[PDB]
């Protein structure tokens, strides 16, 4: 012990700064966006505003937002989703322009390192599915119904809702129509539901 | 580039007081050690002070001890009360920074002229000057008090060369090890008590005095200096 | 249009097969002579003594 | 030989200390060695330290009650054991309020314990409710004394110090938590019957009415004997009648802190694969 | 046409499974069966350096077997000193991304990859007393998964696009490629000899290259799934890979073949790591089932088993005159087995 002192001063003044840094950086709230190939996506992603990962945070209502956005990653998916394991929240974005979108969500509902991340959907082109309707059984063969546009809509709706098995995780719901910048509040709304929720079980209580 | 541009100094009268400051610039001042060494106008270095990285812990001589004060942007400070006459030296500020293969009492300043109107590990050499002619081989010896060969394998032993009208350089760190940018001709060596540096193919250039200073425990003494002058 | 990966495939596939082989005896030989030669500097499949441990 | 409602109690705290020992000691190692020190778990691991000390201190009671008197040791363990098991008691009680008032603000302010909640907090309000015990605790440390005039040490000790120490007691100890504990989980129930709670409701509702019934049983006849003694003038039928319950009303108390662990760190899913995980170790 | 180059390509492969079938007049398991076992080993935990926050996904030893440099997800990158525990140095990251790490042998350098398929170079011994990136090399499109240093003046990657590149950490350039691979490449490992090194895709299979031609030499097949790790025999003749399969096997260069297959019914899970000793005699593998096994490397049969940790475990690796072993997993912690 002629001069380890001071390289143990230095270790132990390190370590300090680290479990401080990590305190500190704990408080924000991670998200993560799926979907298909200009889905929606980028109409959200320019509302708000601000090839890799592409990270975007901003501050609402006292609460700091993480997105990200993993579209430009060209390979297959489950040799990088685990790393996304801790995300507070899933975001899934469909457009009702075109069983590509819901493949995909069954894919994901069911994967085994997302048995507790609740999906919040958005539903998109609302009034142009109105119009390809007018101009809807050909997408839903074993559609048995009229060619409406409210019972075409919720029926979809059921659809997307029926692909779940896991009791423990909830899935919300909003449409759109790509001409909107309300999803801040429903974003805000659902969050905050699956915080408290979290929390609770994590007490045991819940 | 790095400098340790310092002032402060000048004639002072007896029983004063007097502050001095170490500026430092180009280099990560917030997490190195701040030394201060001085030199009489005909002795050899001897040691003043020391404080760490934080002021954590800070260290004093036996003849310092409540005299002065050592504190710390990037900017050193040593507060200096009752001036004697022993105190007219030339001090300087040197650096350091502790961990596993670091290299301490790397860089020196330049100096600030003042004047006025055991348990200690001593160290002793006894060529006190040789003289050698440019190129031949030479070879310098310091001996020790207490062992230096710690249990972890390491030993404390450091070989200065300070140029005539210049600063202290270090030329090798834990006896056996070489520092930067200094040329493989100078190697130093020993076991224990004995030590011996070898230079090869002296230079004109090499002239100067050399002092050897041990680390094993605070305080530190320095050697009485060899002058391997032409 | 997939001509080029099939040239490719046929040239890798040619460089391939002109090495040479030996039998898998010898080479079973060369990995026990390997591992009974250098058998005295493995501390893992031998109790080191605490006195030569540094991580006692 | 031995009274029988003090055979009852004897036999009771046998098999209390037994079952605490084992519940708390094996709590306290699991989170030592398994668990991390998350925000949610310092509370339990508290609950249980306390728990755990008061289950070690009472066979030394136990050994009291089985010597009938005849105090063999000096004046300092005279002075020192009331006041060691008072301060875990209340202790374990200002931790349980503590407890439930966490769970009601991480509900009715949602935002403030996103950006506000740390281990540094928990560990603060852990050691501001345990100075508070010893605090709580030191008056009975101030008036000890080892008297013995007779054959054998007989370790003792209407008068206003007597009423105003009790009073508090029954105050901090009774009126403050319960109104907190039943005024917290109302507050969680009714939120928890708005919407999207249909899978709860049902586990919240039987764990919040099964906790506050345990802690009533629990801890009513203790501070109902302490006023009823004191107040009403002693050598009666009623002053019989609240005096021979008393060596056996400690007994439901002392009862509470192993029964706790089941209640409260058992609950959770989690905590019960890891332990069973553990067992086979 | 087509029908000509399809039986030319039938040909071939009939050719070289012929010539890979002549070679195996006796298997290695006859051989080894008279050769006494080394019974049982056991070993246990000598330290535990807690100091990371999150997952931990790579574990390189320093050359002079003291040093030690672990990579997590937190976005820190610490280097520890096994001797004493001691942390010595931090490097915070531009991106929290990460899953790959590497040490160079000279000591004076550090690089890092991820998810942004950039690979970072750092510097240990600059003037100024801090970590200061020197490089930040880029053009891969596909992710970084394993990274090494031949010298102090290059460096070979693995990406996710299904190649490899020798880069210059001079001029950052890519000075040659490798192409060959159908999936993505998740494993790599450089020979001593520092010449050739081969690599497993995601596709079940094994390919060998040459740094200086900068082509392939052989193809080695015979796995079901997608490897995830792969090294070197000490003797720089051999070379073992441990699928997803839940089987590691062994392959031989000159016999061009395969030689032992390491397989338990009691285990099923995927093997994330593997690694021999200093003698080739223990295969040190690790599982997906949140412990590891020590084969022996000769004889196919267990060893003994490094039970302790309390989720999946992402590295292993024995040092560098094999006397201890280091093992992280995702709980945070590094183990220092002896
Ligand atoms: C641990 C323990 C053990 C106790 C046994 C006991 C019997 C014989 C001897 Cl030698 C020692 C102990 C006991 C039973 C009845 C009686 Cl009258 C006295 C003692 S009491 C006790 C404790 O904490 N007591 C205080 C609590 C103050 C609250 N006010 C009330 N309870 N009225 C107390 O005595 O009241």
């Amino acid at each position: 012990s002629a001069e380890e002192r001071a390289a143990l001063e230095r270790s132990k003044a390190i370590e300090k700064n680290l479990k401080e840094d990590g305190i500190s950086a704990a408080k924000d709230v991670k998200l993560l966006l799926l979907g298909a190939d200009n889905s929606g996506k980028s109409t959200i992603v320019k509302q708000m505003k601000i090839t890799g990962i592409v990270e975007t945070h901003f501050t609402f209502k006292n609460l700091h937002f993480r997105l990200f956005d993993v579209g430009g990653q060209r390979s297959e998916r489950k040799k990088w989703i685990h790393c996304f394991e801790d995300v507070t929240a899933i975001i899934f974005c469909v457009d009702l322009s075109d069983h590509e979108s819901l493949m995909l969500f069954d894919s994901i509902c069911n994967n085994k390192f997302f048995i507790d991340t609740s999906i919040i959907l958005f539903l998109n082109k609302k009034d142009l599915f109105g119009e390809k309707i007018k101009k809807l059984t050909i997408c839903f063969p074993e559609y048995t119904g009229p060619n409406t546009y409210e019972d075409a809509a919720a029926y979809i709706q059921a659809q997307f809702e029926s692909k779940n098995r896991s009791p423990n995780k909830e899935i919300y719901c909003h449409m759109t129509c790509a001409t909107d910048t309300n999803n801040a509040q429903v974003i805000f709304d659902a969050v905050t539901d699956i915080i408290i929720a979290n929390n609770l079980r994590g007490c045991g209580l819940y | 580039d790095v400098q340790l541009v310092e002032s402060g100094g000048g004639l002072v009268q007896p029983g004063g007081s007097r502050k001095l400051s170490c500026s430092a610039s180009g280099f990560a001042f917030s997490s190195f050690g701040m030394h201060w060494v001085r030199q009489a106008p005909e002795k050899g270095l001897e040691w003043v002070a020391y404080i760490s990285s934080g002021s954590g812990t800070i260290y004093y001589a036996d003849t310092v001890k409540g005299r002065f004060t050592i504190s710390r942007k990037n900017t050193l400070f040593l507060q200096m009360t009752s001036l004697r006459s022993e105190d007219t030296a030339m001090y300087y500020c040197v650096r350091s920074i502790y961990y596993y293969g670091s290299s301490p009492f790397d860089f020196w300043g330049q100096g600030t002229t003042l004047t006025v109107s055991g348990s200690d590990i001593v160290m002793t050499q006894a060529t006190s000057s040789v003289p050698v002619t440019p190129g031949e081989s030479v070879s310098i010896s310091c001996r020790s008090s207490k062992s230096l060969l710690h249990s972890n394998g390491n030993t404390y032993l450091y070989w200065f060369l300070q140029r005539p009208g210049q600063s202290p350089q270090l030329l090798i760190y834990r006896m056996s090890n070489l520092a930067s940018g200094v040329p493989d001709r100078f190697s130093g060596s020993g076991s224990g008590t004995a030590f011996t540096l070898t230079i090869s193919r002296l230079e004109a250039e090499d002239v100067g005095v050399y002092y050897c200073m041990q680390h094993l425990e605070y305080p530190l003494t320095f050697g009485a200096g060899t002058k391997l002058e032409l | 249009a997939s001509i080029a990966q099939a040239r490719k495939l046929v040239e890798q596939l040619k460089m391939e097969a002109n090495i040479d082989r030996i039998k898998v005896s010898k080479a079973a030989a060369d990995l026990m002579a390997y591992c009974e030669a250098h058998a005295k500097e493995d501390p893992l499949l031998t109790p080191v003594p605490a006195s030569e441990n540094p991580f006692r | 030989l031995f009274q029988p409602q003090d055979i009852a109690s004897m036999v009771i705290l046998g098999l209390t200390c037994l079952l605490g020992l084992l519940g708390n000691g094996l709590v306290l190692w699991v989170a030592g060695v398994k668990m991390k020190t998350t925000v949610n778990t310092v509370w339990f691991l508290h609950l249980t330290l306390a728990d755990f000390l008061c289950c070690l201190s009472l066979p030394f009671s136990l050994a009291h009650l089985i010597l009938q008197g005849h105090w063999p040791y000096g004046l300092f363990l005279c002075k020192l054991i009331p006041s060691i098991i008072i301060l875990n008691m209340f202790a374990s009680v200002f931790l349980l309020t503590a407890i439930s008032l966490d769970r009601c603000l991480i509900v009715h302010k949602p935002i403030w314990c996103q950006n506000h909640r740390n281990v540094r907090t928990a560990f603060a309000i852990c050691g501001c409710v345990w100075v508070v015990a010893f605090v709580m605790c030191v008056p009975v440390f101030v008036y000890r004394d080892l008297f013995i005039m007779d054959n054998r040490s007989i370790c003792r000790y209407v008068p206003t110090p007597l009423m105003a120490i009790t009073i508090t007691r029954l105050v901090v100890g009774f009126l403050v938590p319960f109104f907190i504990m039943v005024i917290c989980y109302s507050l969680i129930v009714f939120r928890m019957r708005k919407t999207n709670f249909t899978k709860s409701r049902n586990k919240t509702f039987r764990v919040a009415v099964a906790v506050v019934t345990v802690f009533f049983i629990c801890w009513t006849p203790y501070h109902l004997v302490g006023v009823l003694l004191l107040i009403t003038d002693p050598e009666s039928s009623l002053g019989e009648a609240v005096m021979s319950w008393d060596h056996m009303s400690i007994a439901l108390a002392s009862a509470n802190s192993c029964f706790n662990p089941f209640l409260y760190a058992l609950l959770g899913k989690d905590f019960r694969k890891k332990a069973r995980q553990s067992i086979k170790g | 046409e087509l029908d000509q180059l399809r039986q030319e390509a039938e040909q071939l492969k009939n050719q070289i499974r012929d010539a890979r079938k002549a070679c195996a007049d006796a298997t290695l398991s006859q051989i080894t069966n008279n050769i006494d076992p080394v019974g049982r080993i056991q070993m246990r935990t000598r330290r535990t350096l807690r100091g990371h926050l999150a997952k931990i996904y790579a574990m390189h030893w320093g050359t002079d077997s003291r040093l030690l440099v672990s990579a997590s997800q937190d976005g820190k990158l610490i280097i520890w000193d096994s001797y004493t525990t001691n942390k010595v140095h931090a490097i915070p990251l531009r991106s929290s991304w990460v899953m790959t790490c590497a040490y160079a042998p000279s000591g004076n350098y550090v690089a890092c990859g991820g998810l942004d398929n950039i690979c970072s170079i750092y510097n240990l011994k600059t003037r100024e007393g801090n970590v200061r990136v020197s490089r930040e090399l880029a053009g891969h499109t596909g992710y970084l998964s394993c990274c090494r240093f031949l010298d102090d003046n290059q460096i070979v990657t693995s990406s996710g696009d299904t190649t490899c590149a020798l880069w210059d950490i001079e001029t950052g350039q890519q000075t040659t490629t490798f192409t060959g691979h159908t999936g993505d490449v998740m494993s790599l490992s450089l020979a001593p000899d520092t010449r050739l090194f081969v690599s497993g895709a995601c596709d079940a299979s094994a390919k060998l290259w040459d740094v200086r031609e900068g082509m392939c030499r052989q193809t080695f097949t015979g796995h079901e799934s997608d490897i995830n790790a792969i090294c070197f025999f000490p003797n720089g003749n051999a070379f073992a890979t441990g699928s997803d399969d839940a089987t590691c096997r062994l392959f031989d260069l000159r016999a061009d073949q395969e030689l032992m297959t390491y397989s338990h019914d009691n285990i099923i899970c995927g093997i994330t790591s593997v690694s021999f000793s200093k003698s080739g005699r223990l295969l040190l593998a690790g599982y997906d089932d949140f412990n590891c096994n020590v084969w022996d490397a000769l004889k196919a049969d267990r060893a003994g088993v490094l039970a302790g940790h309390d989720n999946r475990v992402s590295c292993l690796g024995v040092t560098d005159d094999g006397m201890a072993v280091a093992t992280g997993s995702w709980d945070s912690f590094l183990k220092i087995w002896n």
